[PDB]
């Protein structure tokens, strides 16, 4: 069977495959609740926290950790919705080229509450701050 | 029934080429694009796009099956197959008449006939073509092959029956290379081709390479739209050609013309096709092969007699008869060069990479037909033409002014081309001619040009100097633009602050293994030296092999590379089969 | 012979602008030409004015390691 | 006597077209470029580049001085202006001329007596070309145009005598008009021709706009390279152009071919140049202009013809008679297209800003004069117009076919452009001719067309040196870190 360019997803069963696969992830982290709510946040006049972190730090110099993270909660269904980062964005970088530990909440998901996986991640970015000096 | 949707099955400038003729006609275009194509430009350039899936060519574009699909798929009435692949299968020919499709192309029947070699000589002889000497059917023997030899004197060339590619023949200079040269290519042809048969003809020593393009419809009309040289080559695969035909007598033109028009029609051609003959130092014209596929050259023709021939060809498939009826004049000079992805300073070995910067030439005279831009990557699976540069003038010598030009402007990064070698050509005398006469031959790059191009090494720093960071600044002295690069340690007058309290410069370690000194130190692993797919295996698990005995045959960018025992023991653990794709460094076996 | 030097990319300038070019960029070069070995002072060190656990591995890590370095 | 080495004093599309031709021809090549253009793509292509300073073109290409200098200090002897800024400019060409350099262009005389269309009226005339009824001299007061229109019958014209650019052109179209209409245009002629003289004639209504370019030898010896249409124009100035003239009985593309070479000889021209002329809904052609330099619409020319005008230019300024003995017979059909940065969803209003891409398309019968590429940055300080794109073909109908998708596939963003305009016209039946005639005109696109496009939505230092007997500046970039 042949498929039409929009359907069509390369065999997850290679390496091309799961790079594509790993490219679609990283595509999705960009909006975890849907273009429309980056859109009601523009309007409103705010920046996103990515476009917060990204303003901040020096170009290029971003790398991020747990950007797959997701809750695991099933109270009150929160199982039905899970979105990628969990409502934080966390990493490290540069400004003025001095490195920096940096973490930025997100108000679209879950009005950015602190859940589990949230805190871990700011955890996890000032046990490195803290390390790293 | 006439054209209204075209599935292109091929894949890169060709592809883009189709797909805008049959934009300028009016018709939707459908591409089909296997998954290292997916971003390919003509993926995006036609009106619709289809996945036929798989990483190679043997299950992505030439599967029937899978072209048929999409053409299902996607509605479309009509099939165009480019050139290559299946553009002169009859058998895929065959499939999409009975499948119920319009194909652009010749019949089956005279795809069969003027493929088989053998029954191209009788059709060319019928047709009283100008032909070499040499034997009306295969040889049986060696020993014929002989008597051949000392009647008609050395050398004698071997060809395959079904050959192509430039593969299918070999030269005999004296009588006693006959038998081994007979053995070896039977060998070769039943391996390569399917077909062992072969025979033999005179070789001629320092020919040209000369072809007609013929548009023929299916009323029996047939027009020679122009004549073309093509004598730059390789191996035996064309880099550099010519439209009209240089330095070529009116006798010999004329002949051309007619023994084209004369060979068509007793083939029963229809659509467009190619004659190619060889002239030889003496002048005398010799017929070659029939080319039942639209040719790569065709934009020269195309530039100097000014017809579409892919709306022609477009034309012929929906039956109407040729608008064309007498051969067009020729209107100025055009040269063509492919932009093959190889290193000129390497022997002309081809090589993956990615397009990190491409900017062709524009302006007076240039048309750029390309398959590749800026940031597309060329795997290891398909050929390794990148685009196609034709360069049209008023003369010959406009034109090689125009091409010296558009060659010095355009600029590739990334990955190694042919960009040196025509910069060179294009200014060197051999090819320039006296006026009237040029030296140039089908083995002169190989055996007469002077390559002094150097090996293609990117960016990486070779020498200790290569590694200090530089930065580079416009300064204007006088009025004057000059773009200077500075080091970032500049110890120039009193300025100092170089390196740091513990920094060291050293000359960095290519980034490859060792050498040869330590093939395998204590090591029985075969592993594969390049990217590329299993099309051969030579041995089986549990087989004795010694040092230099062939293990694997790699297909990469279309050539065969053959992967040897390193050393003498059984093979255990073979690890790979015929077809299997195989990355760099990929264990096929081990040694023991 | 393995040192870095100036390049002229672009452009063919003629022995005058050459000098002149030459000379503004020597004289815009300068900070430390031959300087001095920096000379050690570790007196006041802010390593030295950290409170440690009597049991802390920085004790070793950070303040051994500081005034060690050498 | 021969040109060695040419100094291309302009910028943009047509400087990039010259330093092409020189490369060709094997010439030495000198560009000169303002500070807004030290990133120009004919900066880089040229073999030789040179600062003029200056933030304008009056401070930049339009000095004499500046021009001059930067011929003498880059060694080249002989100057090609292009198009625009001094191409047209007698006082300059006499300069270059004195300064001892080949001026690659018509003589000084020829410039000064064809620039003033009241002498070109006259040398029309003379040449017994075909004319629209108007003065021979200019009009003392509006009064004399009253006269005028009495006589011949409104609509009517007033030019003045002096300058360009479309803008001179004033419209009366009853006698009411002319007291208020003259006196603007006497008002502007004085501001911005400097000579308020202006003349009248009889105002076409819909005419059509042809040329013939012309290959005028020093010899003697001219040919008409082709005829040339250009009737697509927006505030009198050309967006769209064709080669041949399309639909022009022989007749009339005869009496063109033949008064462009009366003209000329009778203006004793000599190098390229246009003779434009003005076809009538009624088919009456009549002489209106010669311009004395490499027109814009050469590509055309070029393609349909095969003759390489720029080297042709070289070549008649080297001296050398014309090796074209007769009129080249077309080969095809040619359209050009000019991509200005321009809305035409805003009335063609100029649009500076940056070109984040600019992807030409290649292909069959495509070419690409360009003077930009992605990553420019386009200012009001200069004409928008950015590129070129020329489409041939074996007939009308091919090329517009092929016009149809090379502009589908050329892409432009960042900025405004005439592209959605150009897409529109390609498939407009008015411009797509039943088969012998189109409707199209001076005014089509203003006035007929339905416009449907939607609207678009560190200081470097100097220091000064003295090596020997010169003084030198030195510009580096502000934050030179060394
Ligand atoms: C230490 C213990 C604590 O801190 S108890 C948590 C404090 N409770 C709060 O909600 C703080 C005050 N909250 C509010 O009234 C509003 O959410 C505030 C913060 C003022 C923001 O208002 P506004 O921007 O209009 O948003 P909204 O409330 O209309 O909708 C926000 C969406 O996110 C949700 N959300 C909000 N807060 C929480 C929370 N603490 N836990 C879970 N979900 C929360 C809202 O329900 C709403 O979700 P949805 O988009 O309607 O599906
Ligand atoms: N008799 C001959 N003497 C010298 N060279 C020859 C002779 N026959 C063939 N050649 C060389 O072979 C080249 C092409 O050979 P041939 O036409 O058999 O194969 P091909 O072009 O690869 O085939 P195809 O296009 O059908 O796959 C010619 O250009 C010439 O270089
Ligand atoms: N008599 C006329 N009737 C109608 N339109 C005219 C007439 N004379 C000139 N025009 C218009 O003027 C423009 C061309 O005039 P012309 O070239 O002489 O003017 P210009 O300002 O010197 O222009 P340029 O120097 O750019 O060619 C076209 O729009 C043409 O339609
Ligand atoms: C396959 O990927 C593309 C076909 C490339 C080979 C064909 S063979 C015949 C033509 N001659 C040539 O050099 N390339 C074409
Ligand atoms: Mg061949
Ligand atoms: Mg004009």
């Amino acid at each position: 069977v042949t498929e039409p360019s929009a359907e069509h997803q390369v065999d997850i069963h290679t390496t091309a495959g799961k790079l594509a696969d790993l490219k679609r992830r990283t595509e999705e982290t960009l909006h975890p609740v849907g273009e429309a709510a980056v859109d009601k946040v523009h309007a409103k006049g705010k920046l996103t926290a990515r476009e917060r972190i990204l303003a901040l730090l020096d170009e290029g110099s971003f790398v991020e950790l747990d950007a797959l993270a997701k809750h695991r909660s099933t109270n009150f269904g929160l199982e039905k919705n899970r979105p990628l980062g969990d409502g934080v964005i966390t990493g490290y970088g540069t400004i003025d080229g001095r490195d920096v530990c940096i973490f930025s909440q997100d108000a679209t998901v879950f009005g950015g509450s602190l859940g589990e996986v949230y805190g871990e991640k700011i955890v996890k970015v000032q046990e490195l701050a803290i390390k790293t000096g | 029934s006439k054209i209204s949707k075209v599935l292109v099955a091929n894949r890169g400038e060709i592809a883009v080429r189709v797909i805008r003729a049959a934009k300028d006609a009016g018709l939707a275009s459908v591409a089909v694009y296997a998954e290292p194509d997916a971003d390919a430009p003509h993926v995006r350039l036609a009106d619709e796009a289809f996945a036929l899936g798989g990483q190679t060519s043997a299950e992505s574009y030439l599967v029937f099956e899978k072209i048929l699909d999409a053409a299902e798929k996607s509605g479309a009435n009509a099939i165009h197959p480019g050139y290559g692949f299946l553009s002169e299968n009859a058998d895929f020919a065959q499939a999409v008449i009975d499948a119920g499709l319009i194909w652009i192309g010749p019949s089956p029947q005279s795809i069969r006939d003027l493929g088989d070699k053998v029954t191209a000589r009788h059709i060319a002889a019928r047709a009283k073509a100008p032909l070499v000497p040499g034997t009306p059917d295969p040889v049986k023997d060696a020993d014929e092959v002989v008597a051949f030899a000392k009647e008609h004197g050395v050398p004698v060339a071997i060809k395959a029956a079904f050959g192509g590619g430039g593969r299918g023949m070999k030269v005999a200079r004296t009588l006693e290379e006959i038998p081994e040269l007979f053995e070896s290519a039977t060998r070769e042809a039943i391996a390569a081709f399917g077909r062992g048969e072969c025979f033999v003809e005179r070789y001629l020593d320092k020919p040209r390479h000369v072809e007609a393009q013929v548009i023929a419809d299916q009323h029996g009309n047939v027009v020679v739209a122009g004549t073309r040289d093509c004598s730059l080559q390789r191996r035996f695969q064309k880099l550099v050609e010519e439209a009209p035909a240089p330095f070529l007598t009116d006798a010999q033109r004329k002949e051309i013309h007619e023994s084209a028009k004369r060979i068509c029609k007793e083939a029963g051609y229809y659509g467009a096709g190619t004659v190619e003959y060889l002239v030889g130092q003496d002048g005398l014209i010799s017929f070659l092969e029939v080319n039942t596929r639209l040719q790569v050259e065709h934009p020269v023709t195309e530039e100097t007699s000014g017809i579409d021939l892919v709306r022609q060809q477009f034309k012929i498939a929906n039956g109407e008869p040729l608008d064309i009826t007498e051969d067009p004049t020729p209107r100025g000079h055009s040269f063509e060069f492919r932009i093959n992805g190889e290193d000129a300073g390497r022997g002309f070995l081809p090589a993956p990479g990615p397009v990190t910067k491409f900017v062709a030439p524009t302006g007076p005279g240039v048309r750029m037909d390309s398959g590749v831009e800026t940031g597309s990557v060329i795997g290891g699976q398909f050929d390794s033409m990148l685009a196609k540069l034709i360069v049209t003038g008023a003369t010959r010598e406009e034109a090689l002014e125009r091409s010296r030009r558009a060659l010095a402007e355009f600029t590739v990064e990334g990955l190694a081309t042919v960009i040196p070698f025509h910069r060179a050509v294009v200014s060197d005398p051999a090819f320039i001619g006296d006026g009237e006469k040029f030296d140039v031959h089908t083995r002169w790059i190989e055996t007469e040009w002077n390559n002094t191009v150097e090996p293609f090494t990117g960016g990486d720093p070779i020498e200790e100097e290569d590694t200090v960071p530089r930065q580079t600044v416009v300064v204007e002295v006088g009025g004057r633009r000059l773009e200077v690069s500075l080091p970032g340690d500049l110890a120039i007058g009193g300025g100092g602050g170089a390196a740091a309290p513990g920094v060291v410069r050293k000359k960095p370690k290519p980034r490859k293994r060792g050498g040869g000194g330590a093939k395998a130190a204590s090591g029985d692993a075969v592993t594969a030296p390049m990217q590329g797919t299993v099309v051969k295996v030579a041995v089986e698990e549990g087989q004795e092999v010694s040092a230099g005995d062939l293990v694997v045959v790699l297909e990469a960018m279309k050539m065969e590379n053959p992967v040897t025992a390193h050393k003498d023991g059984t093979i255990t653990g073979l690890a790979v089969e015929a077809g299997a794709a195989i990355t760099q460094g990929t264990v096929i076996a081990e040694i023991k | 012979d393995h040192e870095a030097h100036i390049k002229v990319l672009r452009g063919e300038p003629t022995p005058e602008e050459m000098a002149a070019l030459m000379a503004v960029l020597a004289s815009a070069g300068g900070g430390p030409a031959e300087p001095v070995k920096k000379e050690r002072n570790m007196w006041g060190h802010p390593v030295d004015k950290l409170r440690y656990s009597v049991f802390s591995w920085q004790r070793v890590t950070l303040l051994e390691r500081t005034h060690m370095r050498r």
